[PDB]
């Protein structure tokens, strides 16, 4: 053949997906001014309560929960009583995202006319206007801007946000894509006494990422990642994983978060209907004959072998898994058959940063970073959990070898980190 | 025209300090059950909210960790009759409360009424919550005018008076943009061992506390700021016309005036404790209780008859100091007011360099809690540096009977 | 040539958009046990009230609103005073959605496994977990599915929600998105005395819209609609439009939507800006020429000349502007210089069911059908405008001619409708 | 044991009126100043959940449109003396008030203390704020014993007695399923002249009020509510012999009664006030005040120590019927109780036909409200359908001892 390739030289060109860049992120780092220790947050439940049920209850969910001294908390809950306002809750949402967006575009060169997609998530906290309308209004962004706003979904937003952008950025070709992840803590606080609810109260932190996305191919050698794949899975069409993490009020009339004692059990169950999906995709074919070399002499013979699990550790260099507590980083750990080294983003996030919703993957991969370890070529898994149990992944693939001097959040304490953590914080 | 809209706050270092344990001295536990209450007045407090006055209170406590940490307790190693304490040292923080006040500062300052540091300090004890309770206490008052009051209340375990003060203007230093010098914490404290089963006739000897570190007094204590000024110390300067004298014309002739002013209204108070704060006796460290506790007895005829040259003369030399004895004994002790009556030399204490940002304090008075029902005589500094100004906290029923007493000579 | 034409058959036919058709859509009529009149409503605020100058402002806003004596609140502003619960909140959200998917899915036999896209917005309720969750365990939908939750984003968050189907239907071929566009007044309801903050609620009422789109071309001799153009303009950079409809709290500490003065200058400022984008798009050449040659002669031969826009009445065959009120109607009248007989679907929805903050486009797109004016080729225009001023419009195109029995929402009522709405009713 | 957690809420129409202005006839603004109460108690109370209750209230409304509006009053701009009342047909609705009481209803049923028809109804009145006000209020009170009790406020000016029970049962019809009876308000109601300017011995001209439509007694009223047995009942035909008398024997004879027990503790007691509810005089229409009002004396000796056959026979053959004249008058006119003690005929009234489901009633009792300091008496039917239940509504000083008056008669 010489002249009939252009046919195939045009339908294959024309068919093939726009590649979508991260060209790089910030992550928000919360001044030492803030910081919650865990005999400041006993004192603050101790005075405001009267029984001390609820304060040996919180003392063992503290110090079993794997954080550590310089989680941060709103100034908002540094008072005794705390005072959740909603100016106080749309001044520190002025403060996470704003000082996240302003690292981020004095480290790309970014213009504030160049952003033609703008994806912000956050959970609970959603005022009228929207947070993308206070990024618009602050920046100066245009009036042709495709502006989303995704409220409620949860921790597992951000990848909902980066999906969101990423199939924004097939449609609208030579664009930029600006996700911010962030979660308001001022709002988020539980002022009852029902143990159930009082988890969230020790668990979430401050925490904010704005990530620039790009299809442009002029962004693609000073990219860092090109996003791969992103796997969606919503357990929600269960009743038990549907009211898992539930927003209710309790008999006194305090709104808060309620988590489930079978919230670690269904967290498992939503990893591994994101296993079945994601693993065909990345897995090499070497070992993807698990299905067809070890399947078909099962049931003839013997239905079930002792487990040999799909080796992901194969497929991935890194994992983000998302920073939820230490009990579900240490069983995702066993479900995946995991180091300890490859659990060590998770951890130390947990421990630095604390329990940031929706963008604990972010500092999970600033961690990464900021070691040294990203290497050209590697490939990341975040996988992120979150309110009705949506459980998204997100494969990315390292573009260039990252210089560990990052400009992070990490770069103030990393030289102390990995901390040896055990597991009690004895008081 | 009082004191209302307590808003509570803390202020914790801003590094991690770890597990570390701040080891008590055997003079930190001894003065264990009192406490400061030091107010600083200021006139105008304008720039300085509560986000300005509290952001370099993080950097303060790096330094000063021990003042953010909570009191513990160790266990014994056979038999457990003895618990000696401890201040473990996690940053559960500084108390910081915002309140405001509609009367004007400049008229609550000359208004001689007591119950007045009882409302700028915020009066809380290392309590029923002991191993809870934070060890100082900073409220900023709000005036009418724009004025600034800051008032510290300092639990005297974890620092002596000049400790606090010397604590406070580093933290004022950090304020101004200054340099504060250096905290030493570097040589830990230890226990002593001097064989003491005897307690000294300068303390008094309280009962088995366990989780609540004061004493009650029973009646109404109320501290009283009358100021003395230069031209009556001039006057206490001419009856010493031919005699040889070595009581310091400031401390000794003032505290000597109380002194027969309040035995003209008691009935025998033979023998008074002074607690000097000795320059000479401060070693380096930054909070370490470095008083000179000692009694000194009348040997002759009564305090009240006699005039105040021959009370300086012997309160200056017969001075039979108590302060090893006091640390070494084992029981819990009471030192302000607990025996006998109290005449402390906070006078050389830098308390006007509270230099905030470039504003000297117009009025700084100091009071005390926890004192015992026998009195404390607190001699401070004025902001001219020349007169004194003296904190009298005794009971309720002869405070208006010490303003009448003290009316002859004052003028 | 006879062989190599198939290069252009290969550009321009991979090239163009998937076509997105509006298959059909389902506002929820509500009962009439949940209606307010006028003299309900201005009793209920006269026992709460003890400011009877409050009462004297109601009054004036209600009987020049433009409403009626069918529009409906929730079961909970029934009482005296109100229960703005959580509990209630999600009772409402569970039957102004459930009714209006129910209603869709008896019309069109929808499938819940056959939706692959949910795309719901209501601005200000957002539970955790989402109204898209609730929608997925409710019908029990697949654990793959795109859901997105957009809250925050006002009342012109239906058409923002028609764009991000119609952009996921590009990315994903033969597929069903749904899209449910709901207000829920329940914890809307502002329980305090500010007069700014005291005309959302003479204003907004209940009411819901679930609309079904798909890219399969074999639902093209079903489908009512196709979509041609989606135009957002954001005019959330100015300072003033975007804190134009804010939600504040008050003195007392009660939260609510805090309405401008300056609210019908800057709608009608979003408007023409708007209209300077889809000008381009939709008008007819025949008389787009005076940007092309009267233009010329500006500083050519005068300037100052007579006022004339180009005629938009041209170009489609219906209007759909948004009900938000009396003065809005009117004022976007005039701007557009359109007939009484134009803005009917406008006023006659504000009159029956009030300002639906969301879902009024639907419910004028159902009285436009309802009385059997919708042919076939008709243009429709749908101009939705909210708060940071986005101010989005969107242009169907009638693919059928739709029978006048429509089982819609105007059913009981059609007969009687247009009503001459007075400029002030009676009292 | 008292009702708490009373939560208000309203039912409208549920179709739109429009702009109708029902106008009242000259029967209706003569008894506009009275409010009657109606209690009906049920033995269970499940099932009948308060949207149970409520969605009916809709389309009952939808016929009986007057009892949602609200009064308001026309304008006359010649002189300003005449203003007449009527009802525009605005759909403001009826209040549903939710209540809870956790007493036990039999217990409180055969309690027989004064006052239970004011708990168990919301005692409101078209009031200070005219234009506002309901002329309905229906609370439902749940017991801890799982019984019911519906407590119906209805205003006398917007229907009758019959018209108000007919008006109830048509609710109870639509919640039972079944298809009420047409309600007849077609014919409107004409103003009528003739220039009465006396008013009847029959009522009382009251001040002239303007916006709140209530007399105040300055003694507090109180409905005890007695039972008319069977035995007594029969028992008060045994006076009657020898001769024959149109004396009904279960109105004449038991208002008679209590006739005689009120005079027996008053001074004289000479005219009184008899207000049937026939049934020959009414019309087709659902809601109008046509009672039959007119004054009975005894013409002679005193009743206070006369048999009752005597007063039976009297007041059935001696009324002086004024109920036109009572009409055609101008002013307020306060015909319960405030010239003469009435005594009224709701005994042909359908009571015990509020059939919720399939659940006829167990106990119901009407009272009233605004009755003058001379007193009411309502004798209602029973439950079995043979004897008579008396409302007493008396100022509280007398009820002490008409419980001792009528004891001896009533065993
Ligand atoms: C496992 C831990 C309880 C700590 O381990 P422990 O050893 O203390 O557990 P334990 O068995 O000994 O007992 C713990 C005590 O706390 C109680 N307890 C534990 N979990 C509870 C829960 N969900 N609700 C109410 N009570 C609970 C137990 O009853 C028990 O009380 P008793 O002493 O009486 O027996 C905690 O670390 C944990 O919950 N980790 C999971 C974190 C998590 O749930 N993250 C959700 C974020 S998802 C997200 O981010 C999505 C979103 O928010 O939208
Ligand atoms: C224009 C109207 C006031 C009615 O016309 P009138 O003839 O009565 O106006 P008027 O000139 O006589 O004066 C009316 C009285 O109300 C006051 N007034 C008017 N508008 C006011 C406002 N936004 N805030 C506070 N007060 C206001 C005036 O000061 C005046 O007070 P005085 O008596 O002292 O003179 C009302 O219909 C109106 O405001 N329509 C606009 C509705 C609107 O804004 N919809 C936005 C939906 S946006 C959305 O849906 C997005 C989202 O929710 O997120």
């Amino acid at each position: 053949s010489a002249f009939l390739v252009v046919f195939v030289g045009t339908v294959y060109v024309m068919s093939r997906p726009r590649p979508v860049y991260l060209v790089d992120y910030a992550c928000y780092k919360p001044p030492a001014s803030c910081r919650v220790p865990f005999a400041t947050f006993m004192e603050h439940t101790r005075l405001i309560s009267d029984d001390d049920k609820s304060v040996r209850f919180q003392t063992r969910i503290l110090e079993r929960s794997g954080l550590g001294e310089d989680t941060c908390l709103p100034p908002a809950n540094h008072y005794i009583p705390p005072n959740p306002s909603m100016e106080a809750s749309r001044a520190e949402a002025q403060l996470v995202i704003f000082s996240a967006i302003d690292d981020l575009v004095r480290r790309t060169g970014l213009k504030p006319k160049d952003i033609d997609i703008l994806v912000v998530n956050c959970s609970l906290f959603s005022p009228t206007p929207s947070l993308s309308a206070m990024i618009i209004n602050k920046y100066k962004l245009r009036s042709n801007i495709r502006s989303f706003n995704l409220s409620g979904m949860g921790a597992s937003a951000g990848l909902i946000s980066i999906d969101l952008a990423r199939d924004m950025l097939q449609v609208h070709p030579n664009s930029n894509a600006l996700v911010v992840s962030t979660e308001i803590i001022t709002p988020n606080f539980y002022q009852g006494s029902r143990r159930d609810m009082l988890l969230p109260n020790c668990l979430f932190r401050m925490g904010a990422a704005a990530i620039l996305l790009s299809n442009r191919r002029r962004e693609a050698r000073r990219a860092k990642y090109r996003l791969v794949h992103v796997v969606r899975t919503h357990k929600g069409a269960d009743d038990r994983a549907y009211r898992c993490v539930y927003e209710e009020e309790d008999e006194q009339g305090f709104s808060g978060i309620s988590l489930s004692k079978e919230l670690m059990a269904i967290a498992g169950d939503a990893l591994k209907s994101n296993i079945t999906t994601i693993g065909p995709l990345v897995l090499p074919m070497s070992e993807q004959l698990l299905f067809f070399f070890r399947l078909v002499g099962r049931k003839l013979v013997n239905k079930g072998w002792r487990p040999y699990i799909p080796d992901f550790k194969l497929a991935f260099e890194h994992f983000c898994i998302h920073a939820g507590g230490r009990a579900v980083i240490d069983e995702l750990q066993k479900n995946l058959q995991l180091s300890p080294r490859h659990v060590e983003a998770s951890r130390m996030t947990l421990h630095r940063f604390g329990n940031t919703s929706s963008s604990s993957l972010w500092y999970e991969l600033a961690y990464i970073e900021a070691k040294g370890r990203m290497r050209r070529g590697d490939r990341v898994w975040q996988i992120g959990f979150g309110s009705g149990f949506k459980c998204n992944s997100a494969v990315w693939k390292c573009l260039r070898s990252i210089k560990t001097p990052t400009n992070g959040p990490w770069d103030d304490c990393i030289h102390r980190y990995p901390v040896d953590v055990p597991e009690v914080v004895k008081l | 025209g009082a004191v209302h809209g307590h808003r509570l706050s803390t202020v914790v270092p801003s590094s991690v300090t770890g597990e570390v344990d701040y080891a008590l001295a055997d003079a930190d536990l001894a003065f264990k059950l009192h406490y400061l209450r030091g107010v600083y007045y200021y006139r105008s407090g304008d720039g300085l909210a509560t986000k300005v006055l509290k952001d370099p209170m993080f950097p303060w406590l790096d330094d000063h960790f021990p003042v953010a940490g909570r009191v513990r307790r160790a266990e014994a190693e056979g038999d457990g009759a003895p618990r000696r304490p401890y201040i473990k040292c996690n940053d559960c923080g500084v108390r910081i409360v915002e309140a405001r006040c509609d009367r004007d500062m400049a008229e609550w300052i000359r208004d001689a009424a007591p119950g007045r540091i009882r409302q700028l300090c915020y009066d809380k004890v290392l309590g029923p919550e002991l191993f809870f309770s934070p060890l100082l206490y900073v409220q900023i008052t709000n005036f009418k005018c724009g004025g600034l009051a800051l008032g510290f209340s300092w639990a005297h375990l974890i620092g002596d008076i000049p400790s606090a003060a010397t604590c406070f203007n580093k933290w004022a230093q950090i304020l101004s943009g200054k340099k504060p010098e250096a905290t030493v914490l570097t040589p830990p404290n230890q226990p002593l061992q001097g064989q003491s089963p005897a307690a000294p006739r300068s303390v008094k000897q309280v009962g088995p506390m366990e989780d609540l570190w004061l004493v009650p007094a029973g009646r109404d204590m109320a501290c009283y700021s009358f100021h003395v000024s230069d031209a009556v110390l001039k006057k206490l300067h001419q009856q010493q016309n031919g005699r040889q004298d070595a009581a310091a014309g400031t401390f000794e002739l003032v505290s000597a005036l109380v002194w027969q002013a309040v035995a003209k209204i008691r009935g025998d108070v033979d023998t008074v404790t002074v607690v000097r704060a000795d320059a000479a006796a401060r070693s380096g460290k930054s909070l370490a209780n470095e008083m000179k506790v000692g009694y000194v007895e009348s040997a002759g005829s009564s305090p009240a008859k006699t005039d105040v040259a021959e009370l300086a003369a012997l309160l200056a030399k017969n001075v039979v100091d108590e302060t090893a004895a006091v640390a070494a004994f084992q029981g819990d002790v009471l030192v302000y007011g607990g025996a006998n009556l109290t005449l402390v030399d906070m006078e050389q204490v830098d308390l006007y360099g509270l230099e905030i940002k470039g504003q000297r304090p117009v009025y700084v008075e100091y009071g005390m809690d926890g004192v015992g029902d026998e009195g404390a005589v607190l001699v401070q500094p004025d902001a001219d540096g020349r007169g004194r100004l003296v904190t009298v906290v005794l009971p309720g029923d002869e405070i208006d009977s010490l303003r009448a007493a003290l009316g002859s000579a004052l003028h």
